[PDB]
């Protein structure tokens, strides 16, 4: 764990952007972990274009 | 906060979970609803109760 | 494909369906054209110095 | 040291004088020639005079009559 | 100590009772103290090796709902009161005892047939209720050694408490050495259910640890 | 859509001129506030304990665990009145200074709101925060005066 | 110079007597209370949920 | 649901819901957590000045 | 203090003072434009015969209860024809359904009625009125950090803002990086922006 | 022990020069993860690892400034330093000297390399000069450390010294920062089932894999000894 979010607030503030943070940086975190394992494996310049 | 709601979480469950009908003294309750065998999602856990 | 050659490095993936068509404003002249009349070397007296 | 503060409480009723005893014993205590009649835990003088009055030994009679006894001794 | 910082050194444990304990240890490291704590309950419970009650075959009806005839005694009762006796066996496997008297009605654990080997640690263990009659009954029941603790609606049969462990928490104090006050000291509060010491029921986790600390590096000593 | 056929209705009449300005305004806010309880009772449905799990007649409609209802469950923060507005309208929710506007609030935060929409929802809360504001002043003058009274 | 001995002569001190402390609006007896204080070596004091 | 095919595309749950193990005591906490990359800012007053 | 009724599309409008001086604190919007003596015209596309016309008016608040102005959400055909007849249109205050013809003026954007406060936030639609308005009074706090990396979300003017914001350095008039130091950027020009005698 | 099954690592698979895939034979359960997750802690917090203690540069003295050719800050350069990985021989506390010029790009190799220290990343970036006439010079003294510790941590340590010109920093000292422990049932056919462990070990590659985890299991054996006190 990194940052620890006291659910019970959430629901309160009527605020999903908490949510919606929380998956769309998901999403990009995860993009660049297979760019990065992509770089590590050293892949193709045109197949990490692709 | 949350206090009640973890209380609620213990005095209630799901519908019925895995082994919601297991019968025992309650010495060792700790020890199986921390681990296995039953959890607060099961309904009617017989219990010997004093 | 926007060329974007300062962004060329740096481009983030969009979420905006409605294809945008007014660009945003300076933003910055607010005060400027002001200041700008206030200096404004009109040939006849209307605004500014004249 | 003491959680909650009932039992002397109990033991005055009107809840105004315990601490007005817990006061007096400590500060005779602290002046000194006073000997604790509980057994001391590395506790403060006042935890001590608490615990003395909630025992059922200090109060506002006994210590009235400790001091007029050892008035009349001198 | 290439952060190996040191080992808690004060090891005072207060026991309110003999069933009921609570043990203080020293300051041990930043998080030593709870991953240590953890790890020795998690040891504690998932093995507690011991000798108890495992099934019996009383004369009678053989459903759950049976009748207690007059003894007051029902089948649940009775199973209750037995499954927590401690019965332990010397060295031997698996012991069964039988016991048989009149209706007095007051149920000891000196009743039944005192076998060498099989030891109860409460030898006025309640196994059942008082009786409304003067008559006899068989119990046969076996007394078994186990490691940790079983359950017995799989293996059939009334409750394998193997494990003659009661309370057992480890709770994670703090304090400093001169002015480092982040050390992470475990407390553990157990309260057992007999026949065993608390302090030889430590050591002996700390050796079956010590003896599996010989797997893989095998806790490599060197000079 | 129904609330949409009947407020039409009533804006025929009163073009007919059979229901006057008035007339027609309590008739379509009346049609408002039915499809408004009837949303409510149709969302508290969707989102009551109501849910199938496994059991032996495989039909446990029972208690969920969906985040905005177990915490209306517990009670400890939010109603649903908030799940009202979260997943469909938050009601009419007009008013600038006292009165009511023309098109009412028919979104969700799960559905995004009007650009007027919050627009007209902006005056209410401003309004609040400076009326507890100036009403803290007006509160301890009067406490103060039952103070120099004890 | 601050010795770790001094620590623990503060720390014996507080042992004795604990401390009070109050909340930010002045509405209700309620802000104010007293309670065994103890040195956190934190930037803020940090009170149990309780109050 | 654009964001649910997202992170399925990004090998990601859809919803973002994730089980984890404890880090006092490794035990797998239920309620399969949905979390991300959740920003985080800092506020002009600071603990030291106060 | 309260919603100004001709201030739809002018001020900003959760960016506001969150104190005392509350409702006193307001923004121009991304395409607020001015008037002539004193004023402000929020600029708006024409919407003439179905096709909302990108012709766009900067638009006062005397003539804008005039003409038909369109919500912002307009799914318009290719040829700028309104999608739905039955369109909620606004004229006078008072938006409703109104026929493909019945508008008379087109919208300006979605962004077109808050200022760039509330811009960088995004998935705004899915946000507490209240505790919106509260963050943005909250955003103006930040202070630079030792490391400056873009938060995972972007809302897409972030660049622009960075741009507008005028602390960075720009290539005024700059056609190629040559001696660029610690602080001294020697920068070359080609020939064609090498002005002459420059 | 009663058929204990004892283990032992094996199929040690290094997946990188700082990582590597580590299993053992199979164990009983409600330990494993346990012991696992133990060993993980252990060698998180004695991590004994070489890293950069001292810093002395000779165009940057004080604190933070710029200078002709130079590119990245005093803290800068010290962060683009840190962002190379130093592991030292028995002896800690050696001294590094970078010292180069010229136009070419920076890499590791520029750096005074002895036999009680050694480099990785040959190719870590240091903010290569853009000027010729630019000469790059400074000699670090590199320690082992175990533990993080504040850079205003060593304030008394030296008073009169670590005078202008003298650089000191923070530190985290935790040779691995990367390891994971899973627990999976597996590798007991024959007696009663027990769980098979694999380890994922990731460190800067100051030390071995198999070593550290030696020392961290050793570490906590000898803590469960005064368990027994």
């Amino acid at each position: 764990v990194d940052i620890v979010l006291n659910p019970l607030g959430v629901p309160s503030r009527m605020n999903i952007g908490q949510i919606l943070e929380t998956h769309l940086g998901m999403a990009a975190k995860g993009i660049g972990d297979k760019i990065n394992a992509m770089l590590k494996q050293q892949q193709e310049v045109a197949k990490l274009r692709e | 906060q949350d206090v009640v709601l973890g209380l609620y979480y213990m005095t209630r469950d799901c519908v019925n979970a895995k082994g919601e009908g297991m019968v025992l003294t309650g010495p060792k309750e700790a020890e199986r609803l921390y681990r296995s065998g039953l959890a607060s999602l099961h309904a009617r856990v017989k219990v010997r109760i004093t | 494909m926007v060329y974007s050659y300062t962004e060329k490095k740096r481009i983030r993936k969009d979420f905006g369906k409605r294809p945008q068509v007014l660009d945003v404003p300076y933003l910055l002249s607010i005060q400027l054209d002001s200041f700008q009349k206030f200096i404004e070397q009109d040939p006849e007296g209307q605004y500014g110095l004249e | 040291a003491r959680v909650t503060v009932q039992d002397a409480v109990e033991k005055i009723g009107n809840r105004f004088d315990l601490v007005l005893v817990a006061a007096r014993r400590a500060r005779q205590m602290q002046v000194g020639g006073k000997d604790p009649l509980v057994p001391e835990e590395n506790d403060k003088t006042t935890v001590i005079a608490l615990r003395e009055i909630e025992e059922g030994l200090i109060n506002n009679q006994i210590l009235d009559v400790r001091e007029r006894q050892e008035q009349q001794e001198q | 100590s290439v952060t190996e910082f040191l080992k808690p050194r004060l090891v005072d444990i207060e026991q309110v009772s003999s069933t009921h304990a609570k043990v203080t240890l020293e300051p041990l490291e930043r998080g030593f103290g709870h991953t240590l704590g953890n790890a020795l309950r998690r040891i504690l419970l998932s093995s507690m090796p011991g000798c108890a009650v495992t099934e019996v075959e009383i004369d009678g009806v053989l459903h759950e709902y049976s009748t207690k005839e007059g003894v007051q005694e029902d089948i649940l009762e009775i199973l209750l009161n037995l499954k927590g006796l401690a019965v332990r066996v010397q060295g031997k496997d698996e012991v069964i005892l039988t016991l048989n008297k009149s209706g007095i009605g007051p149920v000891t654990a000196a009743d039944i047939t005192h076998d060498g080997d099989v030891e109860i640690v409460k030898p006025q263990h309640v196994i059942c209720h008082l009786t409304d009659e003067n008559a006899s009954i068989s119990m046969r029941i076996k007394v078994q050694r186990g490691r940790g603790y079983v359950p017995a609606s799989t293996r059939i049969l009334v409750d394998a408490c193997y494990s003659p462990v009661e309370r057992i928490a480890y709770n994670v104090e703090a304090a400093r050495v001169e002015q480092r006050t982040d050390l992470d000291k475990l407390v553990i509060e157990m309260e057992t259910n007999g026949t065993i010491d608390p302090e030889e029921a430590i050591r002996r986790a700390a050796t079956i640890l010590a003896e599996q600390l010989e797997a893989f590096v095998d806790l490599r000593d060197v000079r | 859509s129904e609330a949409e056929a009947e407020v039409a209705e009533i804006q025929e009449q009163f073009q007919s001129g059979l229901v006057t300005a008035g007339e027609r305004y309590n008739k379509v806010i009346d049609i408002w506030a039915a499809a408004n309880d009837r949303v409510s009772k149709a969302m508290m449905d969707n989102l009551q304990t109501e849910t199938v799990i496994n059991r032996d007649g495989q039909e446990e409609k029972q208690v969920s665990f969906n985040s905005i209802y177990m915490m209306a469950d517990s009670g400890a923060r939010g109603s649903a009145a908030q799940i009202r507005q979260l997943a469909g309208m938050r009601g009419l929710m007009a008013k600038p200074d006292g009165s009511i506007i023309e098109t009412p609030i028919t979104a969700n935060f799960r559905e995004g709101l009007n650009v007027l929409q919050y627009f007209i929802s902006t005056h209410g809360a401003r309004k609040g925060l400076a009326d507890t504001a100036l009403k803290t002043a007006n509160s301890g003058y009067l406490t103060r005066r039952l103070v120099d009274v004890a | 110079r601050e010795e770790a001995v001094v620590w623990d002569i503060l720390d014996e001190v507080i042992r004795e007597h604990p401390v009070l402390l109050n909340r930010a609006p002045t509405l209700h007896r309620l802000g104010i209370q007293a309670f065994e204080p103890v040195l956190i070596e934190g930037k803020a004091i940090q009170l149990h949920p309780l109050v | 649901a654009e964001i649910k095919e997202l992170l399925k595309l990004g090998d990601l749950p859809t919803s973002g819901q994730i089980r984890l193990y404890d880090g006092r005591t490794g035990e797998q906490f239920e309620r399969p957590v949905t979390v991300g990359y959740m920003y985080m800012l800092k506020l002009n007053h600071l603990v030291d000045d106060k | 203090r309260d919603v100004h009724p001709t201030h739809y599309g002018r001020v900003c409008p959760i960016e506001t003072p969150e104190g005392p001086n509350i409702g006193l604190i307001n923004s121009l919007s991304v395409y607020a434009q001015t008037n002539e003596y004193g004023f402000l015209e929020t600029p708006y596309r024409k919407v003439t015969d179905g096709v909302v016309t990108d012709e766009i008016h900067y638009l006062s608040a005397i003539e804008e209860g005039n003409y038909v102005i369109a919500q912002a959400n307009s799914n318009l055909d290719e040829e700028g024809h309104f999608v739905e007849d039955l369109v909620t249109c606004r004229s006078k205050g008072e938006s409703s359904l109104f026929s493909r013809d019945q508008v008379d003026y087109m919208d300006v954007s979605t962004q077109q009625v808050v200022s760039v406060g509330a811009s960088l936030i995004p998935f705004l639609e899915h946000d507490d009125a209240n505790r919106a308005l509260m963050g943005a009074n909250m955003q103006r706090q930040a202070v630079p950090t030792l490391r400056a990396d873009k938060p995972l979300v972007g809302t897409g003017m972030e660049r622009a803002v960075a741009v507008d914001s005028g602390v960075t350095a720009v290539a005024k008039r700059g056609g190629v990086v040559q001696y660029v130091d610690a602080s001294r950027i020697v920068i070359k020009v080609n020939e064609d922006e090498m002005y002459p005698g420059e």
